[PDB]
């Protein structure tokens, strides 16, 4: 039960597609939701940019229960082909019961500070009686390909958790139209050392 | 559908600050802060479900 009744996110999936040759197709998921305990907004403030329209900003200026943190173990256990051309994209689909505009924010931040903001504009599609606004392979940035790359080479996961400290990611989905907060999911890391696959913990962010 | 990605000039550069962070804390010149495990967070933040 991810998201409100005004805008519901159902699908989450970042993920890596990898065509060898002709006959060859690989995927492989980093993370993925869609395949609760609550946390005081207040402990994560120093993890997340609390300036204009920063999540300190938007906890008040719209409805406390559209904020969520959620906790990624990423899984980082993928053979990056070097001979085969490859699609870093992130897939992320959200049911809702009204018509309205949407604008996505996606911010990748390092520190207290933004480095990089990707804003998707996603309109209201009729399906199985419900509007589904849903973003199709969307392509991530050079930024966080090379993050991937780089944590890759470090020799030993502790290392790599040890750098995610430090990185956050601020998905912020809003009615253009309105600027009414629908969905706000904080997003932090480690590397998934589970053999079976990538693990995600959802927490409700609340004041006290 | 329109991506429009907005990118600060340095963020290459700040993608090194992440990790000489770690691998040179000294030699690093970065935002220091507590660190998740010890915050008031609860159990399940650092032990994944099964």
């Amino acid at each position: 039960s991810i998201g409100t009744t005004k805008l519901r996110l159902v699908e989450f999936s970042a993920f890596l597609e990898q065509q060898r040759d002709p006959d060859s197709y690989n995927k492989h998921l980093f993370v993925h939701i869609g395949h609760l305990e609550s946390v005081d907004i207040r402990q994560i403030y120093d993890k997340f940019p609390e300036k204009k329209g920063g999540l300190k900003e938007l906890f008040g200026k719209g409805p406390q229960n559209a904020f969520f943190l959620v906790k990624f173990w990423a899984d980082l256990n993928c053979n990056i082909q070097d001979d085969a051309g490859a699609f870093y994209g992130v897939t992320s689909q959200y049911e809702s019961s009204e018509n309205m505009t949407v604008t996505c924010s996606t911010k990748v931040c390092s520190f207290g500070k933004q480095v990089v903001e990707k804003v998707e504009t996603e309109y209201a599609r009729f399906e199985n009686g419900r509007f589904v606004y849903r973003i199709n392979r969307s392509p991530m940035c050079e930024y966080m390909i090379n993050f991937i790359h780089k944590l890759k080479h470090l020799p030993e996961k502790y290392m790599m958790n040890s750098v995610l400290e430090n990185f956050t990611i601020l998905l912020v989905v809003t009615n253009r139209d309105t600027q009414e907060t629908l969905l706000c999911m904080a997003c932090v890391f480690e590397v998934s050392n589970s053999e079976h696959g990538a693990q995600h913990h959802i927490y409700r962010l609340v004041k006290d | 559908g329109h991506q429009i990605v907005h990118v600060r000039g340095d963020s290459e550069t700040d993608l090194e600050a992440l990790f000489n962070a770690v691998m040179n804390p000294k030699t690093a010149n970065v935002p220091q802060t507590v660190p998740m495990r010890l915050r008031k967070l609860p159990d399940s933040f650092f032990k994944p479900p099964e």
